[PDB]
RNA sequence: AAUUCCGAUAACGAACGAGAUCUUAACCUGCUAAUUAGCGGCGAGUACACUGUACUUGCUGCUUCUUAGAGGAACAUUGUGUGUCUAACACAAGGAAGUUUAAGGCAACAACAGGUCUGUGAUGUCCUUAGAUGAACUAGGCUGCACGCGUGCUACACUGAUAUAUAUAACGAGUAAAAUAUGCUUGCAUACUUUUCCUCCGCCGAAAGGCGUAGGUAAUCUUUAUCAAUAUAUAUCGUGAUGGGGAUAGAUUAUUGCAAUUAUUAAUCUUGAACGAGGAAUGCCUAGUAAGCAUGAUUCAUCAGAUUGUGCUAACUACGUC
């Protein structure tokens, strides 16, 4: 069940596992961050 | 991404020597961007085609469909209607019943082609039996994927 | 009498009259058990 | 020289149990720019041998149900796998492999009185405990395939009950030494 | 002339007759020109009823079309092929000036 | 913020503002999608980020929704055969209006609404 | 000058055309990079590895690729590209050079010289796959 | 692979079957050939470079590739092991090809009271024949449903759905009724047109679909140097019976037909069931197969979830044992 939420490696599910986020939301703080899968930074 | 290095000699001087994507959401950007062509209003409320069953979901697909109908015009010069239908046709989920592609909506693709003949890209003919591609078209075109070309690649 | 000129009971077997299993492909109009007794002098041959 | 994915060097190589570097059997001809060769590996009992040890790799992880002939994405997922690894441990890739299936395979076995495991089969059992490892981590699991494969590729390398092929390799060894 | 057949080796000595006959007379012939061999297809149920394992044979019609295209006087080059043909062979009008 | 609910519940909040919309009726999802478009409530965000004027908008278009731009065909529930002539008629009302049609068949009789009233499906299943 | 030349993987067939130029290739109208997926794509580059870039840039390429799907298309011009270099160097530059070149391209592999000849064996009646049958019950 | 051969051997010699024959598919003849196939030759432009590249109209040596005729090519060839060292096998090499190259087709003897007189003007006898079991017309029904068993289809999601984009397939298949004018009176009767099959294309239609036209009796037009979907790429969700799942229902306008209600079929909006990988059991399968994904054809006035073909995407695991 879902217990992740709105506000507080760069694969999803790293940044969705270190903050508890929803992977739309991981995937936001990823776009924030750096300024289907593909090269990474 | 988009760069990778290259083990032979590009040419860069038409559309077959630049890849669709880019060459397609430029142009569909820069067409939307000058305005040459409407929404239309009318056009929001359908869908692409019955393997869609759904909404388009994505806004600016028509801008799109039309930039990538142009790109299909320069690749084959004469086709009609029926190609572009047969063309952006897709598998449509029956339900309980098995898939089956399914023809691409003729109303938006006859009001895009009609737009593009109306401002000189296109043209209806009989030498050659449809729609052919038409020499303000054909300039702009090639000239816009050389833009293109040189503006990606340094 | 009231026929019809579509559907199933329009059409019968050129040589028996049977109603059933008409090949109606390349416009025969043999049922298929007849197209059996005479599938060689009509030059349908079997190889493979 | 050649280089797979041009990212990863396959020039070095431990030499495991001896037997595995021989069946597994990276070396130039053996090696390819890229997965994705498709001659002909059932012309004869050995000829597994001959097939690319990635190869071989990406042809057991595209095996399940829906997923079967997909080849191309299950590519993509080892091409990100190694990736993957580069970024996540110490080592090259292609070594972590070599440590994956030198750790991995199970060497004994039981049908009627345990018997011991032939290397060929020893290698393909391997690579299909790992795949089935990640299998079944991956199923409605929400971590992305190409983590869960490099997961199971790092916990095989290092040897841990975080690899379900080394726990799968241990219940095998141990009925076989339990029975006989 | 073009010529049609459900006889191979019937088309096949047509061929050769003509060839031989035109070229005592020099005249200009289009060299034998094999179109796409047609084959006519019927998949049929085996047995007149269902009873039994359901086995189906394939029957094929397969029909060889040829052509020639000629300059000359139509008279003798029909009649020398029309004399020449067995009645499995059927012969159509071809004709150019070059 | 998060955790609304309006005519009926809309719990939704984390979850994207369309798919929030399709919890009520327009589950069909194109009625909520052209209703959201022509309320001009934004896709993007989130349904915790709805404004409570934008709601009643969606209110307002949905009401009739003829005197938009959303076509007569696209829209449901239209010839409705009476006098009249009728529009989409949503959740407790809907229902009701479905409710009323088969009370209609069991008084009218033919064979649909008599299978209805015994209980069997419409186009068979064939149940052998 | 020119040689002409083909390969054939499954039902695909890719005509290489190789003349005198300077390296430049097309596949159709369209530039050699154009074909799409990144892992096939370095098989078709792979005889350009094999064999450097000074060799391409005496000679220009040009391919036409028709019938097949995806997958037999790029074996079908990995093949014809190879098939290509080996018959223009024999014809034009050098037999000996040219057996160097064959030893080279066949040394890494025999596919890339002759395409593989598995087809489709015929579907047969009592079942929709080639072999497998109806499931049967008691 | 084989009462296939060898070998032994009161039998020696045979014959049918089997192999063999035949049809495809597999490779080579720079020989045989060019149309309704290609390739160049060459005029002419449009576009860009730069001492060719891309794109369209007109004329016209080459045959590599498209097609299809004839003919070649493997016999276990050579080498190495095992084998009465006999028939032969095993491995490696060579080779387009090495499990008789891969696949089919064909089907001995003797049976089964197997199946079929609901395929037949093949057919015995027995029944029936104007209140017919003949011919024929109108409805109804074969599909109904406490419930039991088959074969398929569609699912249970993230190696995924949704939405855009890009790429790309093979086999094919295609021609005594319709309509306008006149006489009688929209009804009836007659003439004339040119009507039923594939639909390009141009207009109109959200969509279905329509109207207008054009070529095709077909390597020529539908249509094919491209008609599919799985491809793949980029976005949108973000694991939650959820945007998975589409059963079920409700409302529509179309389309076929004399007739559509027991919803023929079609689209459009709405409606949102079971189902969390399946007990006991039991099926199919060894290489371009399995699986997955499509699609052509057959029936067809209209109706594929069927069957039969055909391709594309290309695994696992041996390569044996009773």
């Amino acid at each position: 069940k879902l217990n992740h939420a709105v506000f507080i490696v760069i694969t999803p599910s790293a940044i969705a596992e270190k903050y508890k986020v929803n992977l739309s939301v991981a995937r936001a703080v990823i776009n924030h961050l750096a300024d289907s899968q593909k090269l990474y930074t | 991404r988009l760069l990778e290095p290259v083990p032979f000699v590009k040419t860069n001087n038409c559309i077959k020597d630049v890849d669709a994507d880019l060459f397609i959401r430029s142009y569909a950007t820069h067409l939307k961007l000058h305005n040459k062509i409407t929404y239309p209003k009318w056009c929001t409320f359908v869908k692409t085609g019955k393997g869609r069953k759904l909404a388009p979901l994505n806004e600016d697909w028509y801008f799109i469909r039309a930039s990538s109908i142009l790109r299909r015009l320069y690749l084959h010069p004469d086709i009609g209607v029926g190609f572009l239908r047969r063309q952006f046709s897709s598998k449509q989920r029956r339900g309980v019943a098995p898939n089956h592609t399914s023809l691409a909506s003729g109303k938006i693709l006859r009001s895009i082609l009609q737009q593009l003949e109306n401002l000189g890209y296109v043209e209806q003919n009989p030498k050659k039996k449809g729609r052919r591609l038409t020499t303000k078209g054909e300039n702009a075109i090639n000239n816009f994927a050389r833009y293109i070309n040189k503006k990606v690649y340094n | 009498v009231h026929p019809k000129k579509y559907g199933q009971g329009s059409r019968q077997c050129r040589v028996c009259s049977n109603k059933h299993a008409i090949i109606r492909k390349y416009n025969i109009n043999i049922c298929r058990q007849c197209f059996r007794e005479r599938a060689d002098i009509i030059g349908f041959k079997k190889y493979r | 020289d050649i280089k797979l994915f041009k990212k990863w060097s396959y020039e070095e190589i431990n030499i495991a149990d001896l037997s595995l570097v021989d069946c597994i059997a990276v070396s130039q001809k053996a090696c390819v720019y890229t997965p994705h060769t498709a001659g002909r590996y059932q012309k004869k009992r050995f000829r597994k041998a001959l097939c690319p040890i990635v190869e071989r790799l990406v042809n057991s992880m595209m095996m399940h149900g829906r997923n079967n002939g997909k080849k191309l994405k299950a590519i993509r997922i080892v091409a990100y796998a190694f990736e993957i690894i580069h970024l996540m441990t110490g080592e090259n890739p292609l070594q972590v492999f070599v440590n994956a299936v030198q750790k991995g395979g199970p060497r004994e076995d039981s049908t009627r009185q345990a018997v011991d495991v032939s290397p060929l089969r020893r290698v393909n059992q391997a690579i299909y405990l790992i795949c089935t490892g990640a299998r079944n981590a991956a199923f409605r699991n929400i971590k992305s395939i190409s983590e869960c494969l490099a997961e199971e590729i790092i916990n095989c390398a290092n040897e841990s009950s975080s690899s379900y092929a080394i726990k799968k390799k241990d219940e095998i060894e141990r009925v076989a030494k339990a029975n006989r | 002339i073009a010529l049609t057949s459900k006889n191979l080796r019937a088309i096949e000595k047509v061929c050769s007759d003509i060839m031989k006959g035109a070229k005592e007379k020099n005249l200009n012939v289009s060299g034998p020109v094999r179109l796409p061999v047609k084959t006519l297809r019927i998949t049929t149920r085996k047995s007149p009823c269902g009873e039994g394992t359901n086995t189906w044979d394939r029957f094929e019609l397969r029909i060889y079309k040829r052509l020639i295209d000629l300059y000359s006087q139509c008279e003798v080059v029909t009649q020398m092929t029309s004399i020449n043909i067995d009645p499995v062979v059927e012969v159509e009008v071809i004709i150019t000036d070059s | 913020q998060h955790i609304l609910r309006i005519l009926n519940t809309n719990v939704d909040g984390k979850e994207k503002v369309i798919i929030a919309l399709t919890a009520i009726k327009g589950i069909g999802k194109r009625m909520a999608t052209v209703i959201c478009k022509q309320a001009n409530v934004d896709p993007t965000k989130r349904a915790g980020e709805l404004t409570t004027e934008e709601i009643d908008n969606i209110v307002h278009i949905m009401s009739t929704p003829t005197q938009f731009k959303i076509p007569d065909w696209f829209l449901n529930r239209r010839k409705d055969l009476k006098e009249g002539k009728n529009i989409h008629v949503i959740a407790n009302q809907l229902d009701s209006y479905l409710r009323e049609d088969l009370e209609r068949m069991k008084k009218i009789r033919l064979h649909r609404g008599l299978r209805h009233h015994w209980g069997l499906r419409v186009r068979g299943q064939h149940t052998k | 000058k020119r040689v002409q030349t083909f390969g054939k993987k499954k039902t695909a067939v890719a005509v290489a055309t190789v003349t005198n130029g300077k390296g430049l290739i097309k596949l159709n109208g369209k530039n050699l990079d154009l074909v799409e997926p990144y892992i096939l794509k370095t098989k078709v580059y792979e005889p350009l590895w094999l064999i450097g870039s000074g060799k391409l840039k005496n000679l220009d390429i040009r391919i036409r690729v028709k019938g097949g799907g995806q997958t037999s298309q790029i074996y079908a011009i990995r093949q014809a590209i190879g098939k290509g270099i080996i018959s223009y160097y024999q014809k034009y530059v050098d037999e000996s050079t040219k057996k160097e070149l064959k030893d080279v391209l066949l040394r890494y592999d025999r596919s890339l010289l002759v395409g593989d000849t598995r087809r489709c064996e015929p579907k047969k009646f009592g079942g929709k796959g080639a072999r497998a049958r109806y499931q049967k019950s008691y």
